[PDB]
RNA sequence: UUAUGCUAUCAGGUGGAUGGCUCGGCUCAAGAGCUUAUGAAGGACGUGCCAAGCUGCGAUAAGCCCGGGGUAGGUG
RNA sequence: UGGAGGACCGUAAACGGUAUUGAUCUGCAAAUCAUUCGUGUGACCUGCGUCUCGUAGUGAAAUGCUAAUCUAACCCGGCA
RNA sequence: UGUUCGGGUCGAAGCAGGGCUGUGAAGUCCUGUGGACCGUUCACAAACGAAAAUCCUGGUAAUAGUAGCAGCAAAGCAGG
RNA sequence: AAGUCGGCUUCACCCCGGGACCCGUGAAAAGGACAGCUAAAUGUCCGUACCGAGAACUGACACAGGUGCCCCUAGCUGAAAAGGCUAAGGCGUGUCGGAGUAAUUCAGUUAAGGGAAUUCGGCAAAUUAGCUCCGUAACUUCGGGAUAAGGAGUGCCUGCU
RNA sequence: CCCUAACUGGAGUCCGGUGAAGCUUACAUUCUAGUGCACAGUCUAGAGACCUCUAGGGGGAAGUGAAGACCCCGUGGAGC
RNA sequence: GGUUUGAUAGAAACGGGAUGUAAGCACCAAGGCAACGAGGUGUUCAGUCCGCGUUUACUAACCAUUCGUUCCUUUCACUU
């Protein structure tokens, strides 16, 4: 069951200096690598929400957020459940 | 255009069918002849001595 | 789920729909994964496992609101125009039309017996020759020189 | 969809047959010293020399 | 434990030389020497229980019949 | 009004091949690509069919083209 | 090849390395490996000796974990 | 599940008719029609899958060429089958990925002030650009030059002729 | 162009996978001069030089590609 | 360089900046019988945004590993 239910606001500004098409997989990238270094966890136990990666891909492959507010919550096996966040 | 690879595009045909009595595909669908066998030129077989070497 | 991909198929022709059109339940997977046969396909889709999304097409609604505005005479100025004057007017047409209301104006005029023959055929060969610019142009001439036989 | 004639069909047919692997039990009988025979292609090749 | 390397040998890998073997080839000699409309040679296609090639055979299709030789195995 | 012309503009329809002396130059390609260009109702372009060939043919003629071969093709033979 | 005299499964030819002899061409022996053939006298023959021919055929390096897997249509991500 | 109606337009398709041009005249033959109606029987043979191309063809290739763009193609903008944005349909295989950090390089965007001083040479790039109206020179074979040149306008909304 | 700058995408750079080719008698960390078939990394005398690796543009290797197509020669050709 | 004995990076808020006054609402709007109506004004130096700073341990700088011994050994300065 859950162990921790943070809420954080992610920055993506690292995300554009990747050439301007690669941007949106390099912001998913971005948000699974920050979880994994806040929440402690592995890369294969972090799970996105199609939200977080809905609004990610909003604006086009070339245009992601500069910055993703997620609502993540950490289980006793060790998976993620992120989300976004208002 | 090119005399090489691009006018090789247009070979989608034949200038020889398969000969029905040799089976070789060497008759010539125009003038009707096999070069092989001479078959629709002649009723015998298409042979000359210079077909080998000058035996000696 | 091995490839559904044969069965996507087999429903994208048996819906008879493009095979993107072609939606396949997500949940059950395995409930079409045994679906061999165009019954079983048959059977997927009238259960509504298999169906067929709508068609997207191309919504004219905003078109329609410019159609009307350029009915009324709007949104068709010179900043607008891209054709020659002649490629959105013919000229041949614009004669076309024009020749032929005046030859029928001139027909029923000497029908209803407001024209004689003698000056109808001199009217005709006048509008052959472009002295009339439309129906009504014609009318004021027939009316300032009282050509019209009133009674 | 080109269009044959019965013989130049019947040609075809015995190329399409004569492209299939040597039988295992052929393989069996000899050894392993018939593995394999000179009528092997594929279709996206040298064209049949046939129709 | 001085790496990257250099020289020689050894073990192994790769490779297919060498040797040995050979139902094949080549040459010479002696024989024998025409065949096909009674449809030849040649080719195509087919033909095997599992058979793709070659070989044989021809819808009687790796075969059918008769006589002789051979005799206990055969099914290229 | 009419609708002529080896008329005009123009298509990454089709045909051609100017310049970049660009890319490429063990290439995507034994001649291609991008951009820029010429023709685009006519001596037009093109499919299929058919004919004309080696001292011969074909050529609005460059010795161009005749199967990546052309101031005499290719194969075999003369030929060791 | 003719001819004389031999060796070999108690291990021939060949192969890798070594000892000895010979100015040398080379010969012989030893160890290992190998599994069936090999020499020798006097003579006679020849399709008889290779480091070279941008030699031929096969095998295999350096180059090098390098170039390429970009340019003409930059396409993938989440969840299952 | 509805499944009933109207209207507009209509290419690039069908029918029909006219005109113009030619020192160019634009195929032939089978077949068909003009007297056939009713019944029964017969209609053999070959092809037929699939690709038809940025992977099924051809160029040694899953080849940016060629064959074929050969014949077809929906909505808006617009003269348009241009270009752009979208359907349907086809795709994420014009079959390597990751990473985001140097120089250099292929292809682009922008650039003060100057404006061809560059260079063999304005090569390359930039400028202009649609449509309407005004206006248009030398010269001319009287046809043209000509979109010469040079000027003005252009969006949206409301109401109209 | 003065006189270049910044920025965009693709390469490159670094990582994983895949994976060739072309120069090569040998050796080789060179530099200067001389010498020598008079244009030397290797000869001579000096001067330098610890090795390995990476990136980088191309000074040199009279770099690589091609039995010079210019010239002459050949009692060699071809066409005209 | 910093690593809780901490402002290293990020969040939050604020400072300092970029742009130019968001959406919705109300009033006006040439006119239209009306429906509507480009637009103007107020709300509103608003809205959006910051690859700068400050404050602030709120999350992450945690948990380790490895060398500083030739390795096995008792060729031991050791310990079952
Ligand atoms: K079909
Ligand atoms: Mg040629
Ligand atoms: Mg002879
Ligand atoms: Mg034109
Ligand atoms: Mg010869
Ligand atoms: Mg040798
Ligand atoms: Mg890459
Ligand atoms: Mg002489
Ligand atoms: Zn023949």
């Amino acid at each position: 069951d859950m162990v921790k239910e943070q809420i954080y606001t992610i920055p993506l500004r690292e995300v554009r200096k990747v050439p301007a098409w690669k941007r949106a997989n390099r912001a998913v990238i971005e948000v699974r690598g920050f979880l994994v270094r806040h929440m402690k966890t592995e890369s294969v136990q972090v799970k996105l929400d199609k939200s977080i990666n809905e609004h990610l891909w909003e604006k086009g492959c070339e245009k992601p957020p500069l910055s993703i507010r997620v609502r993540a919550v950490k289980f006793a096996d060790g998976e993620v459940q992120a989300e976004l966040a208002q | 255009m090119s005399k090489g690879t691009s006018s090789m595009g247009k070979r989608q045909k034949r200038t020889h069918a398969k000969c029905r009595r040799c089976g070789s595909v060497s008759f010539n669908v125009h003038t009707k002849q096999c070069t092989s066998c001479g078959f629709g030129k002649t009723s015998r077989m298409r042979t000359y001595k210079w077909q080998a070497k000058c035996k000696y | 789920m091995s490839d559904l991909s044969n069965q996507r198929k087999l429903a994208s022709k048996v819906l008879g729909c493009g095979l993107d059109r072609v939606w396949l339940n997500p949940e059950a997977s395995e409930e079409i994964a045994s679906a061999i046969t165009r019954e079983d396909i048959r059977g997927l889709i009238e259960e509504g496992t298999i169906k067929a999304k709508p068609v997207k097409g191309v919504s004219r609604g905003r078109a329609r609101a410019l159609a009307a505005k350029r009915k009324y005479g709007h949104c068709k100025g010179h900043g607008s125009r891209k054709g020659k004057k002649g490629a959105r007017t013919p000229k041949k047409e614009q004669w076309i039309k024009k020749i032929r209301a005046l030859r029928r104006r001139l027909k029923e005029l000497r029908a209803d017996g407001a024209l004689d023959k003698s000056v109808y055929c001199r009217l005709y060969r006048k509008a052959k020759g472009g002295e009339y610019r439309s129906v009504s142009h014609l009318n004021s001439h027939l009316e300032s020189e009282k050509l019209l036989k009133k009674e | 969809m080109s269009h044959n004639m019965k013989g130049q069909k019947k040609r075809l047919a015995k190329a399409h047959k004569q492209n299939t692997r040597v039988p295992v039990w052929v393989i069996v009988k000899t050894n392993r010293k018939v593995v394999s025979h000179p009528r092997r292609r594929h279709w996206r090749r040298r064209s049949l020399d046939v129709k």
